[PDB]
């Protein structure tokens, strides 16, 4: 059970890195005012699940 | 005052011809990369080569 | 001829003023997508498209 | 309940292809400057994920 | 409970069939090269998740 939570943690943790590089992606063209402060919103909470899970 | 009129007007013309071989050759660069790229799709076949004509 | 003569210079002022605005629109487009660019979101062929606009 | 776990697995093994075959025929486009970085993402994370699996 | 899952098996059964006519009618244009090999490849996959159903 142990090694079972052991893989689907590392599910997460994939998951986790794709949600992040995604939000500094972007951050990095929103001082630039990327596609409104909407998708900011739909990145950053985004990452707060991945986070939480 | 016919005459005038005229050689302002080809001068201007000439100009207006400048720009617009600008804009298509930059248009032909374009165009090009995208094909490449399509080409690069039927590499692994994503495409139909209809679609790469 | 006078009066249609006339009103052509009020046309060409107009249509002027538009591309005008046209232009800083299309700018700032061509701006964002290429910051866009710039962080990775998208593929080089937007860029050169935004471009030839 | 060993024979149902070892047809489960079954279609894991499937999804597994799919997902790899995908990243491959992303990748060998993508030294071609593909897509951006963007799709590279959401295909290695997505074979980790049936990696996982 | 047996007569739950002589039901259940039913639904299976027939998502079997829709699956692989879906092949069969793909692979029927493939030899012409249908739409890349991505949706060969999309329902080789699919069908055999159903038939691990």
């Amino acid at each position: 059970t142990l090694m079972e939570l052991r893989a689907q943690r590392q599910q997460a943790e994939a998951e986790l890195k794709l949600a992040r590089v995604t939000y500094s992606r972007q951050q990095r063209l929103a001082q630039t005012q990327a596609v409104s402060q909407q998708d900011l919103d739909n990145a950053a909470t985004e990452m707060a699940v991945k986070q939480a899970q | 005052r016919s005459v005038v009129q005229t050689v302002r007007s080809s001068f201007n013309n000439i100009n207006a011809s400048i720009s617009s071989i600008n804009a298509y050759k930059q248009a032909v660069v374009s165009a090009q990369s995208s094909l490449d790229a399509m080409e690069a799709g039927y590499s692994v076949g994503t495409r139909t080569i209809v679609d790469v004509l | 001829n006078t009066a249609t003569a006339y009103f052509n210079v009020l046309n060409a002022i107009d249509v002027l003023s538009y591309t005008q605005a046209q232009k800083e629109a299309i700018y700032r487009q061509l701006d964002q997508t290429t910051q866009r660019f710039n962080v990775g979101l998208v593929a080089i062929t937007d860029v050169q498209n935004a471009r030839a606009q």
